[PDB]
């Protein structure tokens, strides 16, 4: 289950 | 950001003149993940060598598995050549039997 | 002891042409889906036999992840290049590792997330799923951003949730075959060398998985003394081998054993040079 980011870095 | 792959050259079955085998270039150790790796016969680029997918491993650095129907014969020598951003120049190591 | 990675990798080229970005799973280290960007019409893919099972909705699902996660790392590479002043025509890496091990119990044992930019640590979550551990500078100014706006938090949840639930799944469909394992299949070859002192190489092929021991002995001893050993490489066909081998003296040939232990032997091998 590919996970999705969050904030860019 | 450079890292200077490592290279082992074997055979999937253990030579025997004659029989069919594959050929390996196993690369590791190194990045960034574009890389050019041919493999040679007698000084010969070999056009049909496959080529596995592109995977990294816990420190960062990749791997990759490039290999080639080949027929060993007592006169033929096979090679693999290396070229990667990381190095001047490519690195070339030879098929040997006994490893 | 199981666990589950996603190692994801985004890699920019020169020119205004969009960076390949490639994310493989894993489960028990083993690769079971893949994505690539420069693929005709890019899915998520199995990769693993038991990995067929899942339907339509579940293959369409992953691949809009993936392709918001491309997106994404397209964004965080353009910050990257202003973070260390690189000009927007060159070559550069941006990578993620994150998943989540299961204990004993099969309980949330350690979740993962961390980023390397050019090949190097740059920022990581840690082991409390809360702080921070930027490699540098650079990766302070990300840090900094993120603490001011909760990211952690955004990971935690996933981690402790569907990273669980989605292991123990692949866990269930891929029970005995993630289980498995193929002996490995050994022989001693002699090549000579030294006046008089030749060269033994004791062989393992075609074993699954990786993790084997090669050693040598002389008269019942660990002969831990100057014993060459190759790294365990794969051999194609999804097995693999090592060799290991010493520098003994002529004639005294059968006075060395060959001893391989591997997860899928019955018992322990023991094999000598039979001329």
């Amino acid at each position: 289950f590919q996970p999705q980011n969050g904030q860019f870095i | 950001i450079q890292k200077t792959p490592q290279i082992q050259v074997y055979s999937r079955h253990p030579p025997e003149n004659g029989k069919p085998n594959i050929l390996n270039c196993y690369v590791t150790q190194f990045h960034p993940p574009h890389i050019e790796i041919q493999m040679l016969k007698n000084g010969k680029k070999i056009p049909k060598v496959e080529m596995s997918d592109m995977s990294f491993s816990k420190d960062w650095s990749f791997y990759i598995l490039a290999h080639t129907e080949f027929t060993p014969t007592e006169t033929d020598t096979y090679a693999c050549r290396v070229k990667h951003d990381s190095m001047a120049e490519p690195k070339t190591v030879y098929w040997d039997r006994d490893m | 002891p199981h666990s589950m990675r996603y190692f994801e990798t985004a890699v920019s080229r020169p020119g205004l042409e969009e960076p390949r970005y490639i994310s493989v799973g894993y489960v028990d280290n083993k690769e079971f889906v893949r994505f690539d960007s420069d693929a005709e019409n890019p899915r998520y893919e199995p990769r693993a036999p038991w990995m067929e099972q899942e339907g339509p909705e579940y293959w369409e699902r992953e691949t809009q992840k993936a392709k918001g996660q491309e997106q994404w790392f397209r964004v965080s590479l353009r910050n990257l290049l202003g973070y260390y002043n690189q000009s927007a025509g060159g070559s550069h890496t941006l990578q993620q590792m994150s998943g989540c091990d299961l204990g004993s119990d099969w309980r949330l044992l350690r979740g993962y997330l961390q980023f390397a930019y050019e090949g190097r640590d740059y920022i990581a979550l840690n082991e409390d799923l809360k702080t921070w551990t930027a490699a540098d500078m650079a990766a302070q100014i990300t840090r900094r951003k993120w603490e001011q706006s909760g990211a952690a938090e955004h990971y935690k949840a996933y981690l402790e949730g569907e990273c669980v639930e989605w292991l123990h799944r692949y866990l269930k469909n891929g029970n005995a075959t993630l289980l498995r394992t193929d002996s490995p299949k050994a022989h001693v070859t002699h090549h000579p060398r030294s006046k008089g002192e030749v060269t033994l190489r004791c062989w393992a092929l075609g074993f699954y998985p990786a993790d084997i021991t090669l050693t040598w002995q002389l008269n019942g001893e660990e002969l831990t003394q100057d014993m060459e050993l190759v790294e365990t490489r794969p051999a194609g066909d999804g097995t693999f081998q090592k060799w290991a081998s010493v520098v003994v003296p002529l004639g005294k040939e059968q006075n060395y054993t060959c001893r391989v232990y591997h997860e899928g032997l019955p018992e322990p091998l023991t094999l000598r040079w039979e001329p």
